[PDB]
């Protein structure tokens, strides 16, 4: 049986996951109390819910999730929401005080107490699951908890559960907009933990999703709630192959073995092809050839990087809905021929095609409109090295004057392992250049 | 009473086999339940070649469906014409290789290759007089390619005097499904040369090009492609199941086609493919089937057969046909372009006629071809294999489960050997 | 919008807060799923119809197949008909 | 007219034998009340071997029920098919053994063994011609293992010319039901090697694997396990109760399955087992039963039959079948597996055909196997015994009831002597 | 007929029996007035016409707790002359309850034991309920268990002793009375099951999420274990055990008769719906050290023998598959001389929940009684506290005044040390 454990560390993880679990209950028919009503639609005891839910007792379904954050103010938000009855109360792990945007607090001092309780429920969910296929980590490396407690949980999970894939979705600081000052410190130190522990890592950025929501949904004021809504569609279409049957099913281990040519280069972008409102959908003729061109647009990625500077190394295209296999191959042919995107020279066959059959869902009240087809592009490139490079420059500028270091030093951290992540990140800068370099 | 064991492996193999057993079913006239409902007495005469008798007139196929992920097996089980199989023959795993040759052949192979030989040995011992094995799988994958090469390896050690028909699809130049298609095919071809007896190379965009130009299908799904695969596979066994004027078993086609043990890569085609708007215009005559038979557009392989010479070609005609226009037209096609046929093998074309046609068609033909033009494919797969291996990209898994890079360095050794074998066979001339 | 601070703080939760997430009751319909199978899953011991004959007579009252979407799945896979080369 | 006296001892013996009389009463056609309601003349012909005629046509089973705790007797009496047993045969104590062999055999047993032989001698004197005594119990307990094995000593003393059929449930490798399993098993086997004429070794761990892997029962109870055990017991007495083309009673089996007097432990297996998911697809035929009865998974003992040579084997076929297919299939399994059979005995297989198959199946077979591989379960219990005996732990509960420590050493010495003879005959070869 | 007699000594003894007999009434449907609106025969005796009387005596020197039963909701249930009281309590003095004030009141105790034993046909054993920390529970309990060994031999006596903890102490002279009672319970009681107060407090705050547990909340789930291990006599089941099953499956040596307890599916009402209480889920939770009723670390020691009482919809298959995973787990260590360490018994009745109780209605339950070498750490903790307090001879003049000799303190300490030496030699590998 196919099932995944979805964990959410930090403030950004809980809000994204609460939008993610909002979408998963609507597809599988789970009501907020945790009970599937059989009389709503025609349909029997399928195993599509078994990927994220576990049938308990009779007619009750609980998520295969944990919610952990040291700050109590985001975990009691779910405890008093529309999904209080959905979760078992133990996997809403709380704490006394937050990590206060300090990576040393999450890794060393406060997060050490809470991580012991975190591994207990991960152990209990692993005994419930028959065959585990992946971990879904939703953390933001800019904050204290997603970078700090995310680093500790990821290190402990690799010891206890070897060789099982962890698909960590991370939000990086934007080059333009930032909500904190010590974000370059937290993001650099989390890069060391994300490097040797996460098997496949998918990048996100607030400004790029801000830009997508500004133009594609023609609304001037995008809130954090609306940003998490269309991130959840990326998570849903990635995992849609395990739940609903399709023409070309793609497992989590099939994502792993086809997109990362080298073990250390596992930082991938994300795209969604049809992101449209209700009024623009009527004028638009949605076809597989058109959305595949829309999937590779420079404005359609959810990370603010320009792919024309780099080269697309390995690409994966997850399709949903009424997608016939004849025109996706025509879509692959057209997207390969044109020169405005460039592939790497040593990978003649770079696309991973996955066609599911279940149409995409829409939550009512969201900005998204119902579309027959969708593409969830997750592709590796050498343009991710630009994202680390600008992040490296802001960290190196704030480290010469040694600003905002005594907060970390007093909380368990030593001075020596600030440069250890700086050296390791600089090794990641050199690797993207030498891998994407041509071979004679 | 020469039965054929069928094994399906991989996502491509199981989906092809699911459509394959629909084409066998209505030729013999059995329903999805399993009981016989045909209107011909000749259908029930030879059913042990593909089915087994059961209680109450139930006909269970000789199919051993097997996969490392249970997801694709669920679709075949729930589909129409899918409840006929024995649930004991659905040997399966749970972890799944996931597009990895080394996982499908070394780590996850070991826990399953003991179980899948037990199912085959139970089925092979029960039936009386074995003829061959019909395995259907892919080569670019890892669930059916590396595992299928393992299952063929053990079944040659156990039944060394019996045939293996390997209907396998190959990586494609135009469109590629997976990134690791050159890695998985090069390792698989090395195990198909030494172990398998006959190999039928099928190609995806040749199937798509047939469905576009010939059949004029606007939206060709995989079922339209898989019906074209099963059109050949029903035609190969047509002499075993139905009486005819020229009876030709698998061993008859084997000894007539391959002159040397290693050169057993074939390429196939089905002749009467016409669009629905062009049925009334076309005349179903013997020279019309032959003219579509030797066309490169009708060929289901990516290799262009104008670039190479046919070492040996086989044609399996079915229906109420005259043996005049069958073999005279085989003489005519040899005399029309003798440069496209190998000179030191005189009388290359071999033909057989079966009395009972396929269902609905008045007459049909299946065309096996052992041409040296297939070297354009093996050179192409070896081209992409050397492209990634020099940079050692997508390699850290295969060396992780214990398959060393020495297994890669030996991979293009024999991959470039057999593309060098086919080239010098074409260049050689008699006297 | 709100006319007072009390109304704004009272309707914070049901409009923009923790109760603003979409409910299946608020949704018009549950989408009809394209599952692997409505029969028994292949590797699942804890199933009510595991020992029973689920593909045939024993599961007739409890499998609950969906005819329209099942036929759509079969037509998309190309499994329903073999009429493509029947020629008549 | 060859009656069998059935004895059930302890919690395991009463529960298994309750389902033993579930099958036999349903096979012979008597209702819960006891009145005969069969639809064939053949059921009345040998009803006397297990039932005594009483007033009103009610047939009471010839069964003596003995234990030390009335809770299991309340379960047998109040349950279905529980009103047929004679309440005079409901002999039971009050104290309870507490899974103690010494209390079942020395202290508490002294004041109830004189009670149980009074009813047994009454049942033996009433029937005209005894054929044997059939006991069912366990070996890990103390209520049925202790008191039951005492009666085997005394029923052999009073009747030395009659046979003993002991269906004993032995401890499991993976799980222990009682903490004193190797103490009770080694003491009971020492009491069974001399007194019992033959033994039928059963265990629960093989019954768990049969219900899961073959019958596809994910959640079996003891009632599912006892049904398979009861199917064996009806199969052993098949030729006693029904005519056949080749009859074989309990003396027929013992003269063929016992080459040497101490080598009287057998492993059993009921052949036609499948789930309803594969009931329609299964083709039940004498070749199909042959490949099922000889499999290691079908055996109802923890000992793997592949590890040791089969000394002698007995097959009890039931149903209208050809005797040629009976002999040639037992011939073919001998020639295909020659290393797995003892060489110094030619024709290792005993075959018998009964013309009456059980209700619901038109063909059946009960297999009895005398193999040297059964030393593996004896070696494990002896190894578990020596680990507990060397520290003298869990022993003051046994030596406190009047038993000396030298009975433990002699039981262990007889246990080691038993596994020595199994190993020597396996190693020894003729000429 | 299976019949069992329970004796309850002290404040802790009869308060547990208040929760015990509340649960026993609901199991057989007995109303508090004694009217039922054959399985009841183990704990209740049919008297007169339609009236059921419990087979127990509530004996205590302190009258202020016995009359609460005599004025409570169970006024018509118990026989008032079975409930034995006294003028004054033992005042946490072992010498008072053993020699001065316990001598005259135990003569009336054996009088009703003989009356109860003659009324019952087949007696299975004895269930003693006492706390060794208190003066009445240790003092009268030692005298009662001493007389019961000579008067009633060969009948195994279950010991449910509320045992002190060093972390939470309700009295100062708890180390004295626990040490002095150790000699009596070593040689007289056949099977002793320890229970610790603060471990039950920790189970309530962790599993049942109660921030302020009370003594009433402790005794209800204590009674759940007691009703579970005796449930095999009352009702039918797949693998029925007896009173005499426990005495030889769990006691390897005549002085090694101390066992722990664990009730696995202790889940509140709100958490019960989300949790899937599989057989392997509770069996894994049963061997968890958090589920122990005494503060023990079983990974410190080894399991000599284990008994598993299974209730509810449990088949023989999943109880095998659950304990097969237990043996393969590394953190659960069995001693080298016992390869066959498991005893399992399956009942057919799910546990009944008290109305207003903290426990939720559960389909299946596991009560586990295990013999472990880790129990020596519990006995050694108060061994050192007693040694410090006896060295300066504090709190002794209360004892020696009431007829006690001073020389028996060292005799109890030597017998306690002999208990420690027996544990460290049985735990030693050979
Ligand atoms: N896309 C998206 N990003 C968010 C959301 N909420 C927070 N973030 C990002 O998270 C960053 C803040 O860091 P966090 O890890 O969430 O801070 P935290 O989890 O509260 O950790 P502490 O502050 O130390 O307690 C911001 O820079 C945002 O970019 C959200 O709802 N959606
Ligand atoms: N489990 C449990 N333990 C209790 C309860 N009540 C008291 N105890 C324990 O009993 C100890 C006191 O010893 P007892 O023997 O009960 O005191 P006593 O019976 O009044 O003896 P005297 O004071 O000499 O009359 C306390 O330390 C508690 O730990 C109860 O209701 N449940
Ligand atoms: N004709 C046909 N080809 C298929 C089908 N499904 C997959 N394939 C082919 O199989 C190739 C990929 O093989 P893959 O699924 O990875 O093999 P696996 O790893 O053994 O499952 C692709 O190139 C597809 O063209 C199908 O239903 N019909
Ligand atoms: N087949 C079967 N075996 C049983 C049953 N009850 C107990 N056993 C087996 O008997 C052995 C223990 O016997 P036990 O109950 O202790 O006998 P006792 O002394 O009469 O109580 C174990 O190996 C159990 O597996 C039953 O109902 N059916
Ligand atoms: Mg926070
Ligand atoms: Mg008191």
């Amino acid at each position: 049986m196919r099932e995944v454990i979805s964990i959410h560390i930090g403030q950004a993880g809980i809000q994204v996951g609460n939008a993610c679990w909002e979408l998963y209950c609507l597809e599988h028919g789970i009501q907020p109390d945790g009970q599937m009503p059989s009389d709503k639609t025609i349909g029997g005891g399928d195993d599509a819910f078994n990927t994220f839910f576990s049938e308990t007792g009779a007619g009750k379904h609980v998520p295969r999730c944990i919610f952990l954050d040291l700050e109590p103010t985001v975990v009691d938000e779910v405890r008093t929401g529309t999904y209080r009855q959905l979760f078992h109360p133990e996997q809403l792990i709380s704490g006394k005080e937050d990590a206060a945007n300090n990576f040393a607090r999450g890794h060393y001092t406060i997060g050490k107490e809470i991580v012991d309780l975190a591994l207990d429920r991960i152990r209990k969910l692993a005994d419930n699951c028959t065959g585990l296929q992946g971990f879904l980590v939703f953390n933001a490396v800019g904050g204290g908890t997603g970078s700090g407690l995310g680093s500790l949980l990821l290190e402990r999970l690799s010891v206890d559960y070897g060789k099982k894939s962890k698909l960590g979705f991370t939000v990086y600081p934007s080059p333009q907009v930032s909500t904190a000052v010590v974000e370059p410190y937290n993001s650099v130190l989390s890069t060391h933990s994300l490097l040797e522990h996460t098997d496949v890592a998918v990048m996100l950025d607030n400004e790029a999703i801000y830009d997508i929501c500004r133009r594609s949904l023609d609304i001037e004021r995008p809130t954090y709630t609306n940003l998490n809504r269309l991130i959840a569609q990326v998570i849903s279409s990635l995992t849609a192959s395990l739940r609903f049957d399709g023409a070309l099913n793609v497992d989590i281990t099939e994502f792993q073995t086809n997109l990362v040519p080298y073990p250390r280069i596992h930082f991938m972008l994300s795209s969604y092809a049809p992101i449209i409102s209700a009024e623009k959908a009527y004028h638009e003729q949605l076809s597989v050839a058109e959305i595949t061109n829309a999937a590779f647009e420079p404005a359609s990625m959810m990370v603010k990087c320009d792919p024309r500077h780099g080269k697309y190394m390995a690409c994966c295209l997850m399709y949903r809905g009424d997608v016939v296999p004849k025109d996706v191959n025509a879509s692959v042919a057209t997207i390969k021929t044109k020169r405005t995107i460039q592939f790497v020279d040593w990978c003649p066959t770079g696309f991973k095609c996955g066609i599911n059959y279940q149409p995409p869902t829409v939550v009512p009240g969201g900005d998204l409109a119902k579309v027959q087809r969708a593409v969830c592009m997750i592709s590796n490139s050498t343009a991710i090295g630009e994202i680390f490079s600008r992040l490296d420059h802001k960290f190196d500028l704030m480290y010469a004057k040694r600003a905002f270091v005594h907060w970390y030093v007093g909380e368990g951290m030593e001075e020596g392992e600030f440069s250890e992540a700086r050296e390791d990140l600089a090794a990641l800068e050199k690797d993207f250049e030498e891998v994407g370099a041509e071979s004679a | 009473m020469r039965e054929i064991v069928h094994i399906q492996g991989g996502q491509c193999g199981n989906q092809i086999g699911a459509k394959f057993w629909e084409v066998v079913s209505d030729e013999h006239g059995i329903d999805p339940t399993g009981t016989y409902h045909g209107d011909s007495d000749l259908q029930l005469e030879r059913i042990n070649v593909y089915f087994n008798e059961a209680t109450g007139g139930r006909y269970v196929p000789r199919a051993i469906l097997m996969d490392l992920e249970p997801g694709t097996m669920d679709s075949v089980r729930s589909g129409p014409y899918g409840q006929i199989f024995r649930p004991d023959n659905f040997v399966f795993g749970q972890t799944g290789a996931g597009n990895n040759w080394a996982k499908g052949h070394y780590t996850e192979g070991a826990e399953l290759i003991d179980s899948v030989l037990d199912v085959v040995r139970k089925e092979a011992e029960s039936c009386d007089c074995l003829q061959g094995f019909q395995v259907c799988h892919s080569l670019g994958g890892g669930t059916g390619s590396g595992m299928g090469t393992l299952l063929i390896s053990k079944i040659r050690e156990e039944y060394p005097d019996r045939m293996m028909l390997t209907f396998s699809v190959v990586p494609s130049p135009k469109v590629s499904d997976t990134v690791v298609e050159p890695y998985n095919a090069t390792l698989s071809v090395h195990q198909l040369v030494e172990n398998a007896d006959e190999c039928m190379v099928l190609d995806n965009e040749a199937l798509y090009d047939i469905c576009f130009r010939t059949l004029k299908l606007t939206t060709p799904t995989f079922g339209d492609l898989n019906h074209l695969i099963s059109a050949v596979m029903s035609g190969i066994t047509c002499c075993l199941r139905f009486p005819g004027q020229l009876n030709a078993d698998l061993r008859k086609l084997a000894v007539n086609l391959i002159p040397f043990p290693r050169l057993h890569f074939f390429m196939v085609g089905f002749t009467p493919l016409t669009s629905r708007g062009s049925q009334q215009y076309r005349a179903l005559t013997v020279p019309e089937l032959t003219q579509q038979m030797w066309d490169a557009k009708n060929m289901m392989c990516a290799a262009d057969p104008r670039h190479g010479r046919y070492l040996t070609a086989s044609a399996l005609f079915r229906g109420r046909m005259s043996t005049k226009e069958v073999d005279e037209q085989m003489l005519n096609v040899q005399n029309k372009n003798s440069s496209y046929f190998v000179e030191w093998i005189p009388n290359n074309v071999k033909s057989s006629v079966c009395d009972i046609p396929p269902k609905g068609l008045k007459m049909s033909a299946t065309f096996i071809g052992n041409s040296t033009a297939i070297q354009e494919m093996f050179k192409r797969v070896s081209e992409q294999f050397t492209a990634m291996f020099r940079r050692k990209a997508f390699l850290h898994w295969y060396t992780g489960e214990g398959m060393d890079e020495m297994e890669f360095t030996e991979a293009e050794s024999n991959m470039n050997d057999l593309v060098s074998e086919y080239q010098q066979y074409q260049d050689a001339s008699a006297e | 919008g709100p006319r007072s601070w009390a109304e704004d703080c009272n309707q914070y939760r049901t409009t923009r807060g923790s109760k603003s997430y979409s409910t299946l009751e608020d949704a018009g319909r549950v989408p009809e799923r394209y599952s692997r199978t409505n029969y028994v899953p292949f590797l699942a011991e804890r199933h009510p119809l595991y020992s029973y004959n689920d593909l045939g007579e024993d599961g007739k009252g409890k499998v609950r197949l969906d005819p329209a979407t099942q036929a759509d799945r079969f037509s998309r896979h190309g499994w329903g008909d073999v009429s493509l080369l029947k020629q008549e």
